[PDB]
RNA sequence: CGACUCUUAGCGGUGGAUCACUCGGCUCGUGCGUCGAUGAAGAACGCAGCUAGCUGCGAGAAUUAAUGUGAAUUGCAGGACACAUUGAUCAUCGACACUUCGAACGCACUUGCGGCCCCGGGUUCCUCCCGGGGCUACGCCUGUCUGAGCGUCGCU
RNA sequence: GCCUUGAAGCCUAGGGCGCGGGCCCGGGUGGAGCCGCCGCAGGUGCAGAUCUUGGUGGUAGUAGCAAAUAUUCAAACGAGAACUUUGAAGGCCGAAGUGGAGAAGGGUUCCAUGUGAACAGCAGUUGAACAUGGGUCAGUCGGUCCUGAGAGAUGGGCGAGCGCCGUUCCGAAGGGACGGGCGAUGGCCUCCGUUGCCCUCGGCCGAUCGAAAGGGAGUCGGGUUCAGAUCCCCGAAUCCGG
RNA sequence: AUCUAAGGCUAAAUACCGGCACGAGACCGAUAGUCAACAAGUACCGUAAGGGAAAGUUGAAAAGAACUUUGAAGAGAGAG
RNA sequence: CGCGACCUCAGAUCAGACGUGGCGACCCGCUGAAUUUAAGCAUAUUAGUCAGCGGAGGAGAAGAAACUAACCAGGAUUCCCUCAGUAACGGCGAGUGAACAGGGAAGAGCCCAGCGCCGAAUCCCCGCCCCGCGGCGGGGCGCGGGACAUGUGGCGUACGGA
């Protein structure tokens, strides 16, 4: 249950505030999870998705084991677009097919110095969290 | 190609001029371009020369002020331009010297007979 | 006014002038027909700036 | 011949843009404007009418210098300084 | 009227620029809802305001 | 057998009711309680590669710098961005800049007329012409400067 | 408790209940929520109110498309012609015109290319419509200047007060200038203006506004555009100021 | 019996249909509720003061009907 | 026949400050109605109310008795409950209409002038040195200007007191 007064629980605000939200908290938003591995070697859950991760598909039509890159990333939209992925047109073109993040599995990152960076400090705060919540 | 503020600070006036018209003579001739039929790739840089420009501009006019206000510090006038910028009214105010004065009535008394901490019950 | 407009292409296309003559559009925008001395061309001066 | 045929000799403007209101009332023959009383230092401004009142307000167009004032009160109207360099 | 003043002569100009039809890029946008202008204005009806 | 008129049902039309949804209102309460002659409130005109409106902004004009974050914006384009020179886009907001009217302030509302000092062509002050910059409102307070009086006296 | 193995709502020559208010089943459509019991509460049940808002009928393929003498033959473009265009013939306006130019007002309606949805109360290959582009050039043409009937600040007066009266009326009302003297002034301080005075003559008599037909120096001919000319080009002049 | 006018200053307990931020509801649910859920004090009427609207919903995703064929085109039969 | 003065009085693009206008829900001061009720209406009521003109703050105003009372007496102002739909007003008709005392929220008191003493013992502006400078202050030296005796500062205001 919720204690504090000095936010909202109301269905009209948090739509509001979702549908009309700038892109530097749309890119949490659009965040994805990890797979089983990864989380034990980094002891981390989540984080948010970028433009030459390797993800899986696991909802939909187009679910599978076949593994893919990530291509571009439409926030506008909250969507992204795998590389294979794809459909026809009446013309006989291939074109590209928007999914949400919630729905696919990371298996390899692209790492860089911020992310290890961002990694680091998860890290740390899960790990007080186990030994004094312990 | 690229303009950051942060390599002219250290730079001087007439350099600072002489990179500043060199851009505007490209911007005439982009604008000649653009009417007589360009073409795509020389339009999407009249964006980027506009925006060189400012950045140029403010940097003269940063360092312009920021000699002047040193210049005049420690005196009794000065302009306008360079006093301190609030509301009107907090500019029609008490110095916050103006507002701890008193009487010598008012700090006797207070010498001889001020508030004395005490408790009761015990 | 036409004495700025004089100065300006002397000190912008390197060249001497007679006179000028202005209007302004329905668009708002003001124009200018300007007539150089005979000692120079106006092709010749047009290419330079790069309008044909 | 107060009908029709009257209305045919109207070709004579009685009232004209204003200088600081921008509405069309300014009388010519007798220099006032009729929403602004233009050439008077103060605002024709009736509590007759809660309408005409609500349209030009403090709150009605661009507010441009208010809008940062609240910005400004919100810390304490600073000045003089910048944040920590890097 | 042939002989005009600054004022109104800019006044005039506006409106004619404003008074044009819409592109077609436009049409295409994620959320748009704009199928034609509905503001525009013909010498012959609608006089202005002048 | 025919047309035509009437009734009921099925299907197709016209028109937009009911039903289900909702980035809007209304009502109550909490906290704070801030405009401007250092030029407000409001008005006008302008600014996008492709742009009319709404929105944002002011000739540095769909935004500059500086911090925080850390790989996009997007309807089309074109280019840039090397994220271990560092730094795309966003948000914030402490530096800089901020057209014409308006209490509106050189005299007047046609954008019409001027006056003084300074720089540069006008030559090398010497005066006419051109550009450019700074001053040129009403009332009022303290003090300075020059002044008026068959006002009250003193003096030679 | 019911439910994407299908909720609400809607339709129904179907089966049935209750004196009635009303309800339960069955079939079709449709696509996401809904009901029964005990208590609570209310913006709670329509045939009307010359009711309010929206929509649709008979009337009715009706009344009508009649003020101002008038059309015809052929050819061309074109899917396509009673109405466009070219030619020819017959006719009207009849110089106080159905002609050629302008003020007030309108404001891109102007000019070319293309189109034929909509509009042009029939039609249209056309359009003052739709779309895209282009177009207004001045020392001498007008404004700007002057004042007119008149409007309107200052001083003064009055008024609870925003303010009102009034325009020479209860005002130390012009910075107006000048010949002379005085020291200075930069330019070769010659000649000057000058910031400064001592002198020196000073009336005016009321700020300001007010007419694109009143008053107000001076430009004419020829040629040139899809569209502009006393403005552009050619050629001959002239006013003001220094 | 009770006060000492015709001079002056002062915080707290109180008010708040405008403003800047916040939360909540036995409320209305597109002819209702703000006139204004949408480019609304907009379009538009008026010489001016002033008056003043109508207008919500494709679908999970445009995958928004390629190609054939009749017709001057609009509209159609097929296919998807 | 120039200077000191004020009866006094004008001027300056003189040096340095200031005021004007806007919003206006709550606040302060003036001005100020008619519908309507009375089953008619003229006093009354509606109403010191709408409209109107001014002036502000984050609150404003009021405020430390020229009081209430008649008690074995309380003791600045402001809000709440109650006194009270009362005492009183009134074509005594329709209609209007408070205060004290009691119980609570909060709670804080103080300056001048005039009498009277102190070598005006007092204030402003320019100049120079040093700290501090973005709510322009402090300390020191100028036979440097000025306001003030037609009265500046210290002691002291009825709590009765000094
Ligand atoms: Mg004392
Ligand atoms: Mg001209
Ligand atoms: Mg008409
Ligand atoms: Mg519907
Ligand atoms: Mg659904
Ligand atoms: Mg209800
Ligand atoms: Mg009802
Ligand atoms: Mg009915
Ligand atoms: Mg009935
Ligand atoms: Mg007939
Ligand atoms: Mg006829
Ligand atoms: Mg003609
Ligand atoms: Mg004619
Ligand atoms: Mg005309
Ligand atoms: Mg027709
Ligand atoms: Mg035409
Ligand atoms: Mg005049
Ligand atoms: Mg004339
Ligand atoms: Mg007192
Ligand atoms: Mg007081
Ligand atoms: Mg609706
Ligand atoms: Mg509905
Ligand atoms: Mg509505
Ligand atoms: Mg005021
Ligand atoms: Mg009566
Ligand atoms: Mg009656
Ligand atoms: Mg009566
Ligand atoms: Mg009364
Ligand atoms: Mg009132
Ligand atoms: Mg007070
Ligand atoms: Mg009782
Ligand atoms: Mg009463
Ligand atoms: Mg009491
Ligand atoms: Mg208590
Ligand atoms: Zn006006």
């Amino acid at each position: 249950m919720k204690f504090n007064p000095f936010v909202t629980s109301d269905r009209s605000k948090n739509r509001k505030r979702h549908f009309n939200a700038p892109s530097h908290i749309r890119r949490k938003i659009m965040s994805s999870p990890l797979s089983k591995e990864l989380r034990q070697k980094y002891n981390v859950r989540s984080m948010p998705i970028r433009k030459d991760d390797e993800v899986q598909v696991v909802r939909g039509h187009y679910k599978g084991q076949q593994i893919g890159k990530v291509v571009q990333v439409y926030r506008k939209k909250y969507v992204i677009y795998i590389e294979r992925v794809q459909r026809e047109k009446a013309n006989g073109t291939t074109v590209h097919v928007g999914i949400h993040p919630s729905k696919v599995v990371i298996t390899r990152l692209k790492l860089d110095k911020d992310r290890k960076k961002i990694l680091e400090r998860k890290a740390k705060s899960r790990q007080v969290g186990k030994e004094k919540g312990k | 190609a690229k303009i950051k503020a942060r390599d002219l600070r250290g730079k001087k006036k007439e350099e600072l001029l002489k990179q500043l018209d060199d851009l505007k003579v490209e911007l005439s001739q982009l604008r000649v371009a653009k009417v007589t039929g360009g073409a795509a790739s020389k339009l999407s840089k009249i964006r980027v020369v506009r925006k060189s420009i400012a950045r140029v501009l403010t940097v003269i006019n940063q360092t312009q002020k920021e000699n002047l206000r040193k210049f005049y510090k420690g005196k009794k006038y000065k302009p306008l331009d360079l006093r301190p910028k609030k509301t009107r009214a907090m500019r029609r105010r008490l110095n916050k010297h103006e507002e701890s004065l008193k009487t010598k009535k008012q700090q006797r008394k207070e010498r001889l007979y001020p508030l004395r901490k005490y408790a009761v019950k015990a | 006014n036409k004495h700025q407009i004089k100065q300006a292409v002397k000190k912008l296309y390197d060249i001497d002038v007679a006179k000028v003559n202005t209007l302004i559009r329905p668009d708002g925008e003001k124009k200018a027909y300007v007539r150089l001395a005979p000692d120079y061309d106006a092709l010749d001066v047009a290419n330079k700036i790069g309008i044909i | 011949t107060k009908g029709t045929s009257s209305f045919g000799k109207r070709r004579n403007k009685t009232h004209t843009l204003c200088r600081r209101c921008g509405s069309k009332a300014y009388h010519l023959q007798k220099s006032t404007c009729g929403k602004c009383g233009y050439p008077a230092k103060r605002k024709r401004k009736y509590n007759w009418s809660a309408k005409a009142k609500r349209r030009n307000t403090t709150g009605t167009g661009r507010m441009r210098h208010l809008k940062i004032v609240y910005r400004r009160f919100r810390h304490g109207f600073r000045e003089g300084t910048t944040p920590k360099p890097k | 009227s042939s002989h005009k003043t600054f004022r109104i002569k800019r006044f005039l100009a506006k409106k004619q620029k404003q008074n044009r039809p819409i592109p077609q890029w436009i049409r295409m946008k994620t959320g748009n809802k704009i199928r034609y202008n509905s503001k525009r204005r013909h010498w012959r009806r609608t006089k202005l305001g002048l």
